[PDB]
RNA sequence: GACGGAGGGGUACCACCAGACGUGGAGUCUGCGGCUCAAUCUGACUCAACGCGCGCACCUCACCAGGCCCGGACGCGCGGAGGACCGACAGCCGGGCGCGCUUUCGCGAUCGCGCGGGUGGUGGUGCAUGGCCGCUCCCAGCCCGUGGCGCGAGCCGUCUGCUCCAUUGCGACAACGAGCGAGACCCCGGCCGCGGGCGCCGCGGGACGGCCCGCGGCAGCGGGAGGACGGCGGGGCGAUAGCAGGUCUGUGAUGCCCUCAGACGCCCUGGGCCGCACGCGCGCUACACUGGCGGGGCCAGCCGGCGCCCGCCAGGACGCGCGGAGCCCCCGCCGUGGCCGGGACCGCGGGCUGGAACGCCCCCGCGCACCAGGAAUGUCUUGUAGGCGCCCGCCCCCACCGCG
């Protein structure tokens, strides 16, 4: 599974402080979330590779989701919020969007 | 005179009611503390507005109501709609012990807190009744500490039973409370006969 | 077919009197009548020619029992939509009865002509009430129900 | 500047879509805004078994969710009838749409 | 108007007579050995039917005027019940080619004209229509 | 490899939208909610009785 | 309390009178039991199981015979970035898939292992449960405060009178005031105004046992009327207390047990559920002349697209913006013959849908019982029964089904 996967993941949840997922098959992979292969174009990351990263994320608690009506809703935790900061080389200056 | 028959803005109309519906559900689960009991959309134009009835806005708010743009973002994300345009509203529900919602929650919670079942649903009752309602029944079923199934009802006050006033002047509201043994279903169902709107058709006001 | 507005989409202007509306069964008769030479028209056809032939005899009963030379000098053209051909039939027969008797409006030779009508056929210048009845689960039949198996 | 803007109101509860109709009229009524052109109803049916299992004498539930639309006809200014909208009165759960 | 005041049936056996005496039409011979409409089992009887049916549809393109109805919609018109099956039986169009046929052959006759969609009744047409049904009055 | 072996196209893999089960997906107003499910969501989407 | 082949009242076409229209007989469709199986997945069995658990080629799908991985998170001891792991060409095996094998090139902690702990499971137990529904009950009944009676269980209210669809009322009354259900309410329909209008669709009215005549303290009762409409028009909602009714296989509803990388996870190919000495439950089509068969007229409503050309139809191609039943009526024909009634079967053939028929449609054959169904049994009082079409649900196709 691929490090540029992970690393998009973690971008979405600085960008959005959220997350939602659906089901194991792959409909368009998981449309909303983008990464760029170097010589690839923008790229979806499969709805099998979002959903290990996310889980495991969650056991850690970078994230916690509520499940309703076959779609997991994820919400940045605050030590997420440190977690992802570490991982996209942010600092305490920088706040999720929202 | 001649009409075509696509008129696909029915269809538009309904897909919100089925997000309306996906979305009750996720705020029920996540803001349970919050005390959340109804949501509705205005959707105008390009932009999305939630109005939730809700016991308590703070919890919800959270600080610097990072906790509301949190959910906003979750929300227009799952929803594929401009982030931000999604705006939650939360307003206090004054009268609380006549919302039905936030009185199951309250009961889950005492009961999840070992109270005894009529002690927690005298609680309610009351709270209910000093709210004005004329009748509070709070009824709890499952293995009350038995193997065997009880289904024990707590009422106070006049409840309505039946009618299409049963949908105007009845607020009923089903919790799944989990105990260890297993689930305990509770029930609690407010009438208010003075709802402002609208009144008994049975009752005649008369004059003097 | 269902009570549309299709009034004068037929027919422009033509001084029509009167617009009656004779309704049996679902099937809805809106007639026109205007000063003629006793001719009666119903769907762009002579009233004399009508599909159930046998029925043919009830289309022109209002017209032997008030007599022809009331009926001569009015042109009625009846469109009837909805329905199915007897009741097509009794609403004509309806819609002749209260558009002639327009005519005389409230007076008295109106009295004696509704009564006239009322007696030979009562519920000739009056609608029939009664309308088809809905299927409710676990019958066919809107009282019907199914054939219980055991007891 | 002049063409024919179509708002047309979906709304599932008919006392809900009276009163836009009565805001949308009163706005536009010196703009010549036409009385509301009601749509049939659309009296959309689910009808299903009340019961989980298939035990007991089968029952039906017959739900029926009934959509009133209303198609408004205003010709004047565009600007003058997106301002008109903030002015009609917003209600929750009503949607309206324009349409040229 | 004519076609009405005279019988719908009066006009449309006298008219079948017509379109064969004045060689409208001319039957295919090759649909004569067809039976029209998967609905049937035994085919017609008749032999002149294709004159019967032809006459008949030209009257429904007269009444229909600017109607404009189409050879589907004139099939849905001779459309019956397939009986003869343990399944209830239900309604079956007639045969599309047949209709088709005669429609055919009153553009070509130009009695009737084309128009968007279905083809109408040509004004040249409805001359000899109403001519005929006020003759036989 | 295993990519040819997972989820091959059978046929549309349709679920109710909050059961996520297969039977009974009553689209009739393209609503994919179960029989069973719809009764419980009814109230929300709003469907009425007489 | 329950029961009574106890009495007195009532009451209901889920009961009968009086009638209707059937089933049972048959051929089919389709469930259930039995049988056979590799598997024929199961639920449940009087009402209150048996076209029920919303349309099984695959998926559904839970079953059978092979197969493929991880989708075993996280955390520790250990190992580990020049190799944790992971990918494969060609042959070879294998329906098959580097699936494995021979082999010899890739890739980079996506980490391995052990342990602890997960994530799942259409797997069990509905007699561990929630929720939901069915049933008692198409019932009219259920009950509280204060007072009275008894040691009490428990009575009175809550009536052995009358009335009513109905604890629906009235007249009473150790009871006196309440409440729930009934009614009211709600949706629809029919009738009349008003406003609007791409489209008939928005807001009101009207009917209440009011009038009249008899009879009745009364509550009402029988008529007569007028009036679209007359005395519960049809539905929705549904008391109290329960069932050890049913559903764990609708459900991130769920206790506990089982399972848990040789998986009961999740997929992939093939096959079953649809087999069938037979018994039974819905249905469907017939047994003909009030009928069959040919042309012609042509009539809807829940609600709704079409054209042109080709093809015997079935269906197709190419386009576009639209649109409509049977019965019955009318004229012929056959004409009491298992006949042209009936259409079961069965041999070519033409289409369709899908990845793939075993699904469906259609053409020429082919021409089964059945000539009115025993003992039994069911539904129904006006727009009702019955006849006759049509739509929708599920759905690749498909209704003898359900809901309209």
């Amino acid at each position: 599974i691929p490090k540029a996967v992970y690393k998009a993941v973690y971008a979405h949840l600085y960008e959005n402080a959220s997350l939602a997922l659906k089901e194991y098959w792959r409909v368009g992979n998981v449309p909303g979330i983008t990464y760029v292969d170097e010589n690839g174009k923008l790229c979806n990351p499969t709805y099998l590779h979002v959903n290990c990263i996310m889980q495991s994320l969650e056991s850690r608690g970078v994230v916690k989701d509520t499940f309703a009506w076959r779609h997991h809703y994820y919400l940045l935790t605050e030590k997420g919020e440190q977690f992802i900061r570490k991982e996209l080389d942010l600092t305490d200056d920088v706040l999720p969007t929202p | 005179v001649r009409r075509d028959e696509e008129n696909v803005y029915y269809s538009k109309y309904l897909n919100d009611c089925i997000m309306e519906a996906e979305l009750h559900e996720f705020f029920s689960r996540e803001l349970v503390d919050a005390g959340y009991a109804s949501c509705s959309l205005c959707r105008t134009i390009d932009s999305i507005c939630v109005i939730i009835q809700c016991a308590e806005p703070e919890v919800v708010m959270g600080d610097n109501h990072y906790r509301l743009h949190k959910i906003e973002y979750l929300l227009a994300g799952r929803f594929m709609c401009d982030p931000k345009n999604f705006n939650i509203w939360v307003d206090k529900i004054i009268k609380r012990g006549l919302s039905a919602e936030i009185m199951v929650d309250n009961l889950r919670a005492k009961l999840e807190e070992a109270m005894p079942i009529r002690r927690a649903a005298y609680s309610i009752i009351r709270t209910a009744m000093r709210a004005g309602a004329a009748g509070c029944e709070v009824i709890v079923a499952g293995k009350l500490r038995a193997q065997r199934a009880r289904a024990n009802k707590f009422k106070e006050g006049c409840l309505i039973s039946t009618g299409h006033p049963k949908r105007i002047f009845l607020a009923e509201a089903t919790r799944h409370i989990k105990m260890r043994q297993g689930v305990i279903g509770v029930k609690v169902r407010i009438y208010n006969p003075n709802i402002r709107g609208a009144v008994m058709p049975d009752k005649i006001e008369i004059g003097a | 077919d269902l009570l549309e507005r299709n009034d004068i989409e037929v027919r422009e202007r033509d001084k029509y009197t009167v617009h009656t509306l004779g309704k049996k069964k679902n099937s809805v008769a809106v007639a026109f009548v205007k000063a003629g030479k006793g001719d009666i028209l119903v769907n762009n056809v002579p009233l004399a020619l009508v599909r159930p032939e046998i029925l043919r005899t009830k289309v022109s009963e209002p017209i032997m029992i008030l007599g022809e030379s009331l009926f001569k000098g009015l042109d009625m053209n009846i469109k009837v939509a909805g329905g199915g051909h007897v009741s097509q039939i009794y609403a004509v027969r309806q819609a002749i009865s209260r558009g002639v008797l327009a005519s005389v409006k409230d007076e008295a030779a109106r009295s004696e002509l509704r009564a006239k009508l009322v007696s030979y056929d009562r519920q000739l210048v009056v609608s029939d009430p009664r309308r088809c009845e809905a299927k409710k689960f676990g019958g066919r039949g809107a009282r019907a129900r199914r054939q219980k198996s055991y007891r | 500047m002049h063409q024919k803007y179509t708002i047309i109101v979906v709304g599932k509860d008919l006392k809900l879509v009276e009163r836009y109709v009565k805001s949308i009229v009163k706005e536009g009524r010196a703009f010549g805004i036409s009385g509301p052109c009601r749509a049939p109803v659309r009296r959309l049916t689910i009808t299903t078994r009340k019961s989980p299992c298939g035990e007991g004498t089968n029952t039906w539930h017959r739900f029926e969710l009934r959509m009133y639309k209303r198609t408004f006809w205003v010709t004047c200014g565009g600007n003058d009838i997106s301002t008109i909208l903030s002015k009609t009165v917003v209600i929750p759960g009503i949607q309206v749409t324009v349409e040229v | 108007s004519s076609v009405t005041r005279v019988p719908a049936d009066v006009f449309i056996n006298s008219f079948a007579a017509h379109l064969k005496n004045r060689g409208i039409i001319k039957c295919p011979a090759f649909t004569d050995y067809v039976k029209t409409g998967v609905s049937r089992q035994y085919a017609p009887r008749d032999a002149d039917w294709f004159y019967i049916k032809a006459a008949s549809v030209i009257r429904h393109f007269y009444i229909s005027g600017s109607h404009s109805i189409g050879v589907a919609g004139l099939a849905r018109k001779y459309s019956s019940l397939q009986k003869g099956k343990t399944t209830p039986h239900h309604t079956k169009r007639a045969s599309c080619k047949v209709i088709r046929s005669i429609v055919s052959q009153f553009l070509g006759q130009k009695l009737l004209i084309a128009g968007e969609r279905g083809r109408h009744i040509s004004p040249n047409g409805r001359k000899m229509v109403e001519d005929f049904a006020e003759g036989l009055q | 490899m295993r990519e040819t072996e997972f989820c091959t196209h059978i046929a549309h893999k349709r679920e109710c939208r909050i059961c996520g089960n297969y039977n009974s997906v009553y689209r009739k107003y393209g609503l994919f909610i179960c029989r069973r499910c719809f009764k419980e969501n009814a109230g929300k989407i709003g469907f009425v009785k007489l």
